[PDB]
């Protein structure tokens, strides 16, 4: 009969822009993201079980192609500056990164995973131009510039790059002909979670877009704190996005044919709340 | 009333707005979700050029109707 | 010929389709009737990603012949 939820805060970023909480306030709100998400059930449903607890509202989206960039801004700044450094990290962070032997490590092993469900099975060579297909996304070549949108994994890079977590809103299925792989939690973990951002930053998918979700007072700057749940509806856990790493003695061939190996990597509840509770704040309310 | 911003290669850009509304209130609106400065803005729809000082009333904007951007 | 599209969710999409036609040419007939962009397609038959160059000739197809959809969703 208790949720876990997180007590989060908008970003602090004077260092980027020092009026970036007034652009905040005179940000619009995507009222389709808004009334789409809302009543699929996936937005602001925990208001009414859980009293003390704000809505949430999606900003302004965009549609250059770095809208997944440009919720970490939160605001009309990060057009011409911002939202390609993000993007330009997001590139480095995956090439030259100090931890993406061990990012890459996840991705393969959740690809896999999924990869069972439609009885594929990449070849060496296929897991090569996949990975390569990855970083492509995140360049900065064109086609005003408009840039490639990215995928699931590059929002797991991001949470390293801005070193704290991000939670995902959005559905569970496509308008059902195919699932929605962004919904859930993406945590640094790869970043010490001494070294990360405490409070996450809270985002909204919907039709191929991302959003930055904030309270009302968190909007016109009168309360700093929300509350968003780290559970769906049915108060389910969330997905934790790329969280298995089954480590460099991991035979790719073997291993993953292996059930019992699998086990060994597949995470139980009480490690997936440990990891919640490491980079975020974790509070249960009945 | 909802409408629609198309570009060449961008995504298709959903706008909450007026009748009465004035070009350059939706050029602001533009500007929050495309970057693109209002005076560096120009926008079409069914052929013509919707030009500041108007309203999108003035150019018969409908409902779900969509404009064209371009530098 | 007529083939069909699976899947995760068990959606099953009846596509018109000849042997001439190549992975590129489903991908944009699937385009047609769901609004996916063929970028964010990935059709496997019999457990192989097909290549959007090669031909539905290059591998092999029937007048029953499943073939798995899944996508990779960009925002």
């Amino acid at each position: 009969m208790e949720m876990p939820i997180c007590a989060f805060q908008l970003p602090d970023l004077t260092v980027y822009n020092e009026d970036f909480r007034s652009f905040i306030e005179r940000d619009l709100i995507e009222q389709s993201m808004l009334v789409a998400l809302e009543q699929a059930g996936r937005l602001n449903w925990w208001v009414s079980v859980d009293p003390t607890s704000q809505r949430l509202l999606p900003l302004a989206t965009t549609g250059d192609g770095n809208c997944l960039l440009h919720a970490a801004s939160l605001g009309m700044w990060g057009f011409h500056d911002r939202d390609l450094m993000l993007r330009k990290a997001l590139y480095a962070l995956m090439e030259k990164g100090v931890e993406k032997e061990a990012l890459k490590r996840r991705w393969r092993w959740q690809q896999t995973q999924q990869n069972k469900e439609s009885g594929l099975v990449y070849t060496e060579d296929e897991w090569q131009k996949e990975w390569n297909e990855l970083i492509k996304l995140a360049s900065s070549e064109p086609r005003e510039p408009v840039y490639e949108s990215l995928e699931e994994f590059h929002v797991f890079v991001l949470a390293h790059v801005l070193r704290r977590p991000i939670v995902v809103v959005a559905d569970t299925m496509l308008r059902a002909f195919a699932p929605i792989p962004f919904g859930g939690i993406y945590l640094p973990l790869e970043v010490p979670a001494s070294q990360c951002h405490r409070s996450p930053l809270v985002l909204a998918y919907d039709q191929a877009h991302f959003s930055a979700l904030v309270s009302m007072e968190q909007k016109e700057n009168t309360k700093e704190q929300a509350v968003i749940p780290l559970t769906d509806s049915e108060y389910k856990l969330l997905p934790l996005h790329f969280a298995v790493d089954p480590g460099k003695g991991w035979e790719w061939g073997k291993d993953d044919s292996d059930n019992v190996r699998l086990a060994s990597v597949i995470l139980s509840l009480e490690v997936k709340l440990h990891l919640l509770h490491s980079y975020m704040n974790v509070k249960w309310i009945p | 009333m909802q409408i629609f911003v198309k570009t060449l290669t961008g995504a298709t850009i959903t706008l909450e707005v007026e009748p009465s509304d004035t070009i350059e209130n939706v050029k602001a609106k533009i500007q929050d979700k495309e970057g693109i400065p209002p005076d560096q803005q120009r926008l079409i729809f069914a052929g013509k050029q919707l030009e500041d000082g108007r309203t999108l009333s003035d150019y018969n904007i409908q409902k779900e109707s969509t404009l064209h951007l371009v530098l």
